[PDB]
């Protein structure tokens, strides 16, 4: 979703805060090293988070083309 | 313009209008702000979030006003 | 009588439409709405073709000047200066903008004509020489010859403009003697109008392009300044009633990588 | 993901079902605007560790369950 946001930054503009949302949660993945507790509810932030930011990267990119 | 295409006396007056209702159109062909009006004061609402008030109706008023100048000739 | 014309000039609608609605329309986006006059000609309709042209904007409109002024047609002229009491400001700088307007249309379509520029100047001198008298020094004229007069509108709402920002009568009379100055230097007049009342316009038009106009101060709502009413110290009169004797200030007062290399640090 | 036996899924001839090597099953529909899966499983602990070897339908529209075979000695209907 980033390579398809990046290499066409008119989907960057609209993405931006849910992408900055996801980068947020990555920086929290980048940030500790082995916490056994929030390794888990993070991997589910992660997963929710990507998930439905995938959903907004293809869809604001069919919704800006249309 | 494409349209527009002693009782001899009314061809001079006529000439004026119709040779009046073609230095609107050279614009340079775009002109980008061919729109006069605008909105109200927005206070909750969907405003930048539409077009805009003079976007949905100048076409029709430009295209208007060529009628305008037409139809006030004869008289 | 030959092709007589009006030229009104709108500042962005300005009851323009709802001015020539009152005198005698599909909308107005451009400008330059070609429009013809049946006038009591105190008789009948003598076929009075006193053409009305409708400009509005900036957005070419000179090539519109152009067309809706011929050879022959500079004298029998009646250019008409609007804007809208509403904003006093547009007023003021509107009227300097159409006068310019105006001296970019004699300094560009008025110029080849070499007869009619030494009998037009002259004739110029006499209308604003005879704009004055027979009413019952010098004023500071500028270059500007052609006939002239100014309409503002909105002037039924001087309780409203009190309410919102005048309530003295500094900002009114401040307008009015503004308006006045630029009058007597053009050499051209002013004639209010007012949402059904003041049926005042019509009546300088067939006047001076040969049904009389009147001149009200009292009123101080409906302020009519007829050809001649406009001369260089009546104007430091009006503003002086509380108001700053000539000052030049107070017209400002009426108006990936990216966030990876960042969190790179993060992981340590 | 790398889908292993993508069966068919009974009175859903176009919402095409998946197992997949992650551990998780993805439901495709070609006609929901996506060939991507609409309906992906998350990889947590409901779903399965290991590979999903075999996904296959039980049952009509009515019982329309869908046991997912794994490698983990865990299937989900």
């Amino acid at each position: 979703t980033c390579e398809k946001v990046e290499e066409r930054n008119t989907i960057s503009l609209l993405v931006a805060g849910l992408k900055k949302e996801v980068q947020a949660l990555i920086a929290e993945g980048i940030a500790l090293v082995w916490e056994s507790y929030k390794l888990d509810p993070y991997v589910q932030r992660l997963a929710e988070t990507v998930f439905n930011f995938q959903e907004k990267v293809d869809d604001l990119l069919i919704i800006e083309e249309k | 313009t494409q349209v527009l295409l002693x009782x001899x006396x009314x061809x001079x007056x006529x000439x004026x209008x119709x040779x009046x209702x073609x230095x609107x159109x050279x614009x340079x062909x775009x002109x980008x702000x061919x729109x006069x009006x605008x909105x109200x004061x927005x206070x909750x609402x969907x405003x930048x979030x539409x077009x805009x008030x003079x976007l949905e109706e100048s076409y029709s008023a430009v295209m208007g006003i060529v009628s305008e100048v037409e139809q006030y000739v004869k008289v | 009588p030959s092709g007589k014309n009006i030229l009104v000039f709108g500042e962005d609608g300005s009851g323009k439409t709802t001015l020539m609605t009152k005198l005698q329309h599909g909308k107005k986006g451009r400008g330059l709405e070609y429009l013809y006059l049946s006038v009591h000609d105190e008789d009948r309709d003598d076929h009075t073709r006193c053409n009305v042209w409708i400009l509005d904007g900036d957005l070419y409109h000179k090539g519109l000047l152009k067309f809706a002024v011929s050879a022959e047609s500079l004298p029998e002229t009646l250019v008409i200066f609007v804007a809208d009491m509403s904003r006093p400001w547009t007023v003021m700088e509107s009227l300097q903008k159409w006068a310019s307007v105006l001296r970019e249309h004699i300094d560009k379509m008025k110029i080849p004509p070499e007869k009619m520029r030494e009998l037009e100047r002259k004739f110029v001198k006499d209308f604003q020489d005879y704009m004055e008298p027979e009413e019952g020094d010098n004023v500071l004229t500028h270059n500007l010859g052609i006939p002239v007069l100014v309409v503002c509108t909105k002037c039924d709402a001087v309780s409203v403009l009190e309410k919102e920002h005048d309530y003295r009568d500094e900002h009114l009379d401040f307008i009015q003697s503004h308006l006045r100055r630029f009058c007597l230097q053009y050499g051209a007049a002013l004639i209010y109008t007012s949402v059904k009342e003041e049926k005042n316009l019509d009546l300088l038009y067939k006047y001076i392009v040969h049904f009389t106009t009147p001149a009200l101060v009292v009123e101080k709502d409906a302020v009519f300044i007829p050809a001649g009413w406009d001369n260089e110290k009546k104007i430091a009169i009006l503003h002086e009633n509380f108001t700053t004797v000539k000052p030049e200030d107070a017209y400002e007062d009426f108006i990936v990588f990216l966030m990876k290399q960042q969190s790179l640090l993060a992981k340590q | 993901s790398a889908v292993m036996s993508a069966t068919f899924a009974k009175f859903h001839p176009n919402l095409v079902v998946g197992g997949t090597y992650s551990g998780q099953i993805v439901l495709w529909d070609n006609r929901s605007n996506k060939r991507t899966p609409v309906q992906r499983t998350p990889l947590s602990a409901a779903a399965h560790t290991h590979p999903v070897y075999c996904v296959n339908v039980v049952g009509t529209q009515n019982a329309h369950n869908l046991i997912s075979i794994s490698t983990d000695g865990k299937i989900c209907s």
